[PDB]
């Protein structure tokens, strides 16, 4: 078990994505490591990431689903909860992991996230006072970062 | 050939008898010295191996001398069943090979196969694979919608979660679930969750981006390093928040307080 428990739910949950894809989202395994996948999630409509295609990267542990799995972007944006390293403050990732949850359920939490920023347990301090204080700004300039990082 | 006091045997899978503790000379598994039915647990977690003094080890180790287990019919026995009407004593991996409870709450009580606590009784959705036919090797929930899980896959999940974190996963029960799970003997340690206690874990998450991205950094300890006043102290940009620097490598001045980098300008 263990290792192959992994691998066995790991396919099981790429299947199920590949079936009933989240909205705006597509993941996949690299290559032949399946413990590595690479994501991408298109900037929700109605959002100042409309346009953009952001890039996530997911590894899985060997304990999967008994731990959360790492999420990261590598593509730069402009967001309370996501740092330059492309860091995600998300508590399904972190402290309300159950191994119940699928990676689709984790994709999706990012996607409302993007539509819905949590200022008050901010990431990045400057970004989520700009959010709370002027929001124009903050929407100004995330859509020139999606447009000068993500498109 | 390091070996178990009190149930002597192999270190074997801490999944299963817990972490192979090893100090001042002595060698026991962690499972073996909770679980066993006499030894006094007499100090800090500091003092001795997790409260238990080593004087109390060998004198139990002593005791259990005069124990057959019987399961494999030899000396060492260091628990005994916990019903009022048997007397059998075992070896912990000798009590699993026949297939007996160990509860990890109170008294630590153990019990034998004849005596065991039991529960009124498709694919465990942890590991997603059709249920194991014993029906000692899968258990329930009382939470909500009756769920059945492998024994084994709850284990883990107990171990890696931990007491803080565990839970129903699909209801969230924090109370009833975990005393259900801990009477029929499940393992939830009182310790913080396994992907918080990874090494270097969540150490890139938050970590202030604190780095000086100056054209030439004016400071010896370099662009890592930082104090609390001064010139040498740590600025960062107005709306980016991850670029910054000495505050003497841009030459600035305390009568200003709003600093946006290059690249927000
Ligand atoms: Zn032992
Ligand atoms: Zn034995
Ligand atoms: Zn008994
Ligand atoms: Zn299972
Ligand atoms: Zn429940
Ligand atoms: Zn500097
Ligand atoms: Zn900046």
């Amino acid at each position: 078990g263990g290792i192959l428990m992994a691998l066995k739910r790991i396919h099981k949950e790429l299947n199920d994505l590949a079936r009933d894809p989240p909205a705006q989202c597509r993941a996949g395994p690299v290559g032949d490591d399946m413990f590595h996948w690479q994501a991408t999630i298109m900037g929700p409509n109605d959002s100042p990431y409309q346009g953009g295609v952001f890039f996530l990267t997911i590894h899985f542990p060997t304990d999967y689903p008994f731990k959360p799995p790492k999420v990261a972007f590598t593509t730069r944006i402009y967001h309370p909860n996501i740092n330059s390293n492309g860091s995600i403050k998300l508590d399904i990732l972190r402290s309300q992991w159950s191994p119940a949850l699928t990676i689709s359920k984790v994709l999706l939490s990012i996607c409302s996230l993007l539509c819905d920023p949590n200022p008050d347990d901010p990431l990045v301090p400057e970004i989520a006072r700009i959010y709370k204080t002027d929001r124009e700004k903050y929407n100004r300039i995330a859509r020139e970062w999606t447009q000068k990082y993500a498109m | 050939s390091p070996v178990c006091l009190l149930c002597l045997q192999e270190p074997g899978d801490p999944e299963k008898l817990g972490e192979f503790l090893q100090k001042d000379n002595l060698c026991v598994h962690y499972f073996c010295l909770i679980l066993s039915s006499r030894l006094p647990q007499k100090g800090q977690p500091n003092r001795g191996l997790h409260g238990f003094m080593p004087e109390d080890i060998k004198r139990e180790a002593v005791r259990a001398s005069k124990k057959i287990c019987f399961v494999c019919k030899k000396k060492g026995a260091a628990i005994r069943c916990q019903n009022d009407q048997c007397v059998q004593n075992f070896h912990l991996p000798c009590g699993q090979e026949r297939g007996c409870l160990s509860q990890f709450f109170g008294e630590y009580k153990s019990y034998c196969r004849k005596h065991r606590p039991t529960q009124n009784i498709e694919s465990c959705v942890l590991c997603c694979e059709n249920l194991s036919r014993t029906s000692v090797e899968n258990i329930q929930s009382p939470c909500c919608s009756q769920a059945i899980y492998h024994r084994k896959c709850i284990q883990k999940y107990a171990h890696t979660s931990a007491k803080h974190f565990f839970k129903c996963p699909q209801c969230n029960n924090r109370e009833e679930f975990p005393q259900e799970m801990l009477r029929m003997g499940i393992h939830i340690p009182d310790r913080d969750a396994a992907w918080e206690l990874e090494p270097g874990a969540f150490s890139e998450l938050y970590q202030r981006y604190r780095h000086c991205d100056a054209p030439i950094c004016l400071y010896e300890q370099g662009r890592d390093s930082f104090e609390d006043e001064g010139r040498w102290r740590l600025i960062l940009c107005a709306t980016c928040g991850s670029h910054g620097t000495h505050r003497d490598c841009s030459s600035l001045r305390p009568n200003s307080k709003k600093w946006e980098c290059n690249e927000c300008l």
